[PDB]
């Protein structure tokens, strides 16, 4: 904002050398609670100020974003699991009827 | 000015609808409060 | 108000002042949320005017 | 050159204007516009590489 | 409460497309200029996509989140976080069938390279614009009865519909 | 090109049908006719003009290509290309081969070749192409939103036309139109390039467009997020620094840590609950 | 040639078409039509079904069979069903009235001639509506249904020229459309009016006035109902607007929308206040009169509403406005005070 900081670009090539460390957690929370994930960061800050420690991160809007894109491209896109059943990233307002 | 087939030169001595910019005593312009600097660029002179 | 000590100026701070990161340059307002009062803070503002 | 340009784009407007242009109700700059001109130089300057 | 482990891609069933849209578009209006409103059936039309403000409905019959999710039997708006508009989907039902490009300027052109057709001569020629293809029959003839699906022009086309007509000053 | 028929006793049908022979044609069925063709009804002389078109279905655009599509059994050309793979040694077993994968990845992972047309066209939600005011009563968007519009207009005046029953030219032609704004609409610039109707003659950014951002050959594409955090100063030695430790401005330290350190303070006397603290060190 | 991205001369094969319509020839061809929508008339009344449904079906058959809807809407009408069934039936009856079928059957017919036949004459006039923002093929089509429109609503039996007369209809379906899709936001068309009334003058003014005038200036000079604060909400109306996508003064990887923030949504530390909010209030809530503490937030904090007294007495479904003032008193000022004891929300405001 004006009176209000902005975040680092963290790019591939942070991303890299991260992954290279192999600190998997930080790198997803990198990007998702740190940034792409809604719903985790809040609940995030709560966790912290509670003194509590952090929830899991959840699909980054980027990449959710991304699916719809494909969507209106005309493109399913679907999250599977081991047994090959769907998964639904938006927990809800996907499901329709 | 502008005539007519019939010689009528009518002479509309006036047109300032457009005004601009001016450079300053030191060389450099005013745009919008802005100073605002000019630089002059290079290219491959016109000949054969 | 001791926020206000010196932009007392109608509306602006008086010139010469030591402001530091987070004072009042200069006051304004509007009116946020489509200018609609939650109804949670509406119970919370009654209770004390 | 950059004079010329918006100003090559008033004589094409000032040519649209033979057009419906009556016999003698055209005369001063009735057959003008600067803006054209106006913008280019404007628009040159202030948003110029 | 669990996690993934498979990612996939598919291509989308009208069926699946249609088990998507919360809703279809039918309207071009935007939003209203005056109130700044959603138009009705609209590319906004929050009855499709959804609540602006979270657990409320539009005429504002519905608010507090005291109405779970119970739709409005007067503005027909859900009540739920307004961000769901961002994430559910809607449609458009074509009048005529159109081609996804992405099988066709993509060579070989999926679709044509599984027709036996020109990635662009055969399959651009006649999508498009321009030429048709018999379909399923043909006994009439020029000479050669018929193409079980090859191509056909336009004068070709008529010449068989109006067969022959000429008009003489 | 048409053979009259002369009736008179008895009655046809109505000048347009296909006849080659029909069940019946005119007069109590003295009246048949063996050739093809569509009828013309004349009134005077009880005469019908026939001119040979037998029915013949020759669609253009998607339904054509979907037809076909649909009407077409894999399990068949898969074994039927299959018999080319080898025997013409070099030739035609080239494209063979070629043709053949693509089904049997179609024919193994299910799917259906139809797929590839469409008539279902999906929308993105619309807080993903918002609509927001800006300046002194001015707004901005996302070029879909108008890609869409233009879209939905043709499909929708289309609609009529057909409701119309319209010389299938200008409907074609329509349809041709229509077909253009779609894939417009997916990847824009694929076939000619359309742009704000006004001003810049700049592309739409088009979904693929915007997608991959692939106008860059997805080799520099925008990759990166901003993380919250985080922060940013220029560095300095310090020699009393022990190699695990680094020196950090409190202020900044401050930030980075405020969460945790509000509870802290809360935790301790000096600070009752949060949004105190909070302003506390606004 | 290959991306022959001209649709333009396509359609423009215009000249394929037989313009050659004579004035006797568009005569006759024009009462063909009225005579074969008369007929329908007759026809769906000597059979008590709906007009628009038999000319509907003369359609089909004339619009032959390659060319059925394979999707009348989905089955709206049984394309190779429901319809043989008139047919036959309408062919099963006398002459007399059989006839008017042959008759609406060439009626049809010789409209789709009619229209093709003035195709360019649409054409040479979408030229005209051309830059007012919008494809010149949009412009074309648009136009082109206002002349079928022209066609229907037609009586030729008042001696005089087509062209000249559809030129009419056209131009309408044309500017109707323009105002209707031009804009990005759907807009009245007295508006559009107006608007371009707006600035139109402009020029008058600048022109003559040597500068841009303003608003008063302009207010005046507009008319009847002009303020300058009015004029100003237009102009701001009248826009564009603006893309996201736009590019900024990075000129590299920046967009406009990288800058727009939202708002809408809390940013953990609100979300956290609320949620954390909605604890301590319910805390001291509780512990209170039942029916009565509830009773305000039942109303407004549970729907909408709050002292809707005249109501919440029903809404209570029993006691009246009279005692709820009461009530509210010692319900909030018990509790404030009360809670100048436990201190909690005291930390809001
Ligand atoms: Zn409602």
């Amino acid at each position: 904002g004006k009176a209000q900081f902005g975040g680092q670009r963290f790019g591939e090539m942070e991303v890299w050398a991260l992954e290279a460390y192999g600190a998997a957690h930080t790198l997803q929370e990198m990007l998702t609670l740190k940034s792409d994930d809604i719903e985790g960061r809040n609940a995030a800050y709560e966790a912290i100020i509670k003194g509590e420690d952090v929830p899991e991160p959840s699909v980054p809007e980027s990449f959710r974003v991304l699916v719809k894109e494909l969507q209106a491209l005309a493109l399913d896109v679907q999250t599977l699991d081991e047994k090959d059943n769907p998964v639904d990233i938006f927990e809800g307002l996907a499901s329709k009827r | 000015q502008l005539i007519h087939k019939d010689t009528g030169l009518i002479k509309e001595d006036e047109v300032f609808l457009g005004h601009i910019p001016l450079m300053t005593e030191d060389g450099s312009f005013i745009i919008n409060g802005a100073d605002r600097v000019i630089v002059s660029q290079i290219h491959r002179s016109p000949g054969v | 108000e001791a926020a206000l000590r010196d932009l007392d100026e109608e509306g602006v701070v008086r010139i010469g002042a030591e402001v530091k990161p987070g004072d009042i340059l200069v006051g304004r307002t509007s009116f946020k949320g489509e200018s609609e009062p939650t109804p949670e803070e509406r119970l919370l503002r009654s209770i004390f005017g | 050159d950059q004079f010329r340009v918006g100003l090559a784009r008033l004589a094409r407007g000032v040519r649209e204007r033979m057009l419906m242009g009556s016999e003698d109700s055209l005369t001063p700059a009735k057959l003008v516009n600067s803006r054209p001109l106006e913008a280019a130089i404007r628009e040159f300057f202030s948003r110029s590489q | 409460k669990k996690e993934v482990r498979k990612v996939r891609i598919a291509l989308a069933s009208p069926e699946k497309i249609r088990s998507w849209s919360y809703g279809e578009v039918e309207k071009p209006e935007t939003i209203n200029y005056r109130t700044l409103k959603p138009e009705r059936d609209g590319l906004f039309d929050e009855r499709i996509f959804g609540p602006i403000k979270d657990y409320e409905c539009a005429c504002g019959k519905y608010k507090r989140q005291r109405f779970e999710g119970k739709v409005c039997e007067r503005c027909g708006v859900e009540v739920t976080k307004s961000i769901v508009r961002r994430y559910r989907m809607g449609h458009i039902e074509l009048a005529t069938p159109a081609a996804h490009i992405w099988f066709v300027k993509d060579v070989p052109s999926k679709i044509g390279t599984l027709l036996d057709l020109s990635a662009t001569e055969l399959e651009q020629v006649l999508y498009f614009s321009k030429y048709i293809v018999l379909d399923p029959k043909g006994a009439i003839l020029n000479g050669v009865p018929v193409e079980k699906r090859q191509l056909l022009t336009d004068e070709e086309y008529r010449e068989l519909r109006y067969g022959k007509q000429e008009t003489y000053p | 090109k048409a053979r009259v028929y002369p009736f008179e006793d008895d009655v046809e049908v109505s000048t347009g049908d296909r006849v080659a022979p029909g069940d019946v044609l005119a007069d109590g069925g003295k009246v048949k006719s063996d050739v093809y063709g569509r009828v013309e009804v004349d009134l005077v002389r009880n005469v019908v003009r026939v001119v040979e078109s037998y029915d013949i279905d020759a669609r253009m655009g998607a339904e054509a290509i979907q037809q076909l599509l649909k009407e077409l059994d894999l399990e068949a050309l898969e074994k039927e290309l299959l018999e080319e793979m080898k025997h013409p040694s070099r030739a035609r077993r080239a494209k063979a081969r070629k043709r053949l994968e693509v089904v049997r990845a179609f024919l193994d992972s299910g799917n259906r070749p139809e797929w590839m047309i469409l008539e279902a066209v999906p929308v993105l939600p619309p807080d993903l192409r918002p609509m927001v005011q800006v300046d002194g009563g001015r707004f901005a968007t996302s070029d879909l939103n108008d890609l869409y519009r233009r879209l939905i207009n043709r499909n929708n005046r289309l609609k009529k036309l057909l409701a119309q029953g319209a010389p299938e030219i200008i409907i074609r032609n329509e349809k041709r139109m229509l077909q253009e704004a779609v894939d417009a609409l997916l990847d824009n610039g694929r076939r000619g390039a359309p742009v704000t109707n006004p001003g810049s003659d700049r592309p739409l950014r088009s979904l693929t467009d915007i997608l991959s951002g692939k106008q860059g050959r997805f080799r520099q594409n925008l990759l990166g997020k901003r993380v919250d955090y985080s922060g940013r100063s220029v560095i300095v030695v310090g020699p009393q620094l022990k190699l695990h430790q680094c020196g950090l401005p409190k202020r900044m330290a401050l930030e980075l840590f405020k969460p945790f350190l509000l509870k802290k303070m809360e935790e301790k006397g000096i600070a009752p609950n949060v949004k105190a603290a909070r302003r506390m060190l606004e | 040639k290959i991306s022959t991205s001209d649709p333009v001369r396509q359609y423009l094969h215009e000249i394929g078409q037989v313009p050659l319509l004579t004035l006797e020839e568009e005569v006759e061809l024009a009462r063909k039509v009225e005579e074969g929508m008369e007929a329908i008339k007759k026809l769906s009344e000597i059979t008590g079904l709906d007009p628009d449904l038999i000319r509907e079906v003369v359609r089909a058959k004339i619009l032959g069979s390659a060319r059925v809807r394979h999707i009348p809407g989905l089955k709206e009408t049984l394309d190779p069903k429901t319809v043989e069934e008139i047919d036959q039936k309408l062919k099963s009856l006398p002459k007399e009235h059989k006839r008017y079928l042959h008759i609406a059957r060439e009626g049809e017919a010789a409209r789709q001639h009619l229209i093709e036949a003035n195709l360019r004459l649409v054409v040479s006039i979408a030229k005209k509506y051309t830059g007012r923002g919008l494809s010149f093929l949009d412009l074309i089509q648009e136009g082109n249904q206002g002349l079928i429109r022209a066609v229907e609503k037609f009586e030729y039996k008042r001696r005089f020229k087509f062209s000249t007369y559809a030129t009419w209809w056209i131009r309408q379906a044309i500017n109707r459309a323009i105002a209707d899709q031009a804009r990005t936001i759907r807009i009245p068309v007295h508006m559009v009016e107006t608007i371009n009334k707006l600035s139109r003058t402009a020029r008058q003014l600048q022109q003559e006035l040597g500068r841009e005038p303003t608003y008063e200036e302009i207010a005046e000079a507009m008319g009847p109902g002009w303020d300058a604060k009015r004029v100003e909400e237009t102009l701001k109306i009248a826009q564009e607007p603006v893309s996201l996508e736009t590019p900024i003064g990075d000129e590299k990887d920046s967009f406009y929308g990288d800058f727009i923030p939202d708002e809408h949504l809390p940013s953990p530390v609100d979300a956290a206040t609320q949620s954390l909010l909605s604890e301590e209030l319910e805390k001291a809530l509780s512990k209170l009169s039942e029916r009565e503490a509830m009773v305000l937030k039942l109303r407004k904090g549970l729907i909408d509403g709050r002292e809707h007294t005249l109501e919440e007495v029903g809404a209570f479904f029993g006691v009246t406005r009279e005692r709820i003032r009461q009530i509210e008193n010692k319900a909030l000022r018990k509790l404030k005070y009360h809670e100048s004891r436990t201190r909690k929300l005291r930390d809001f405001l």
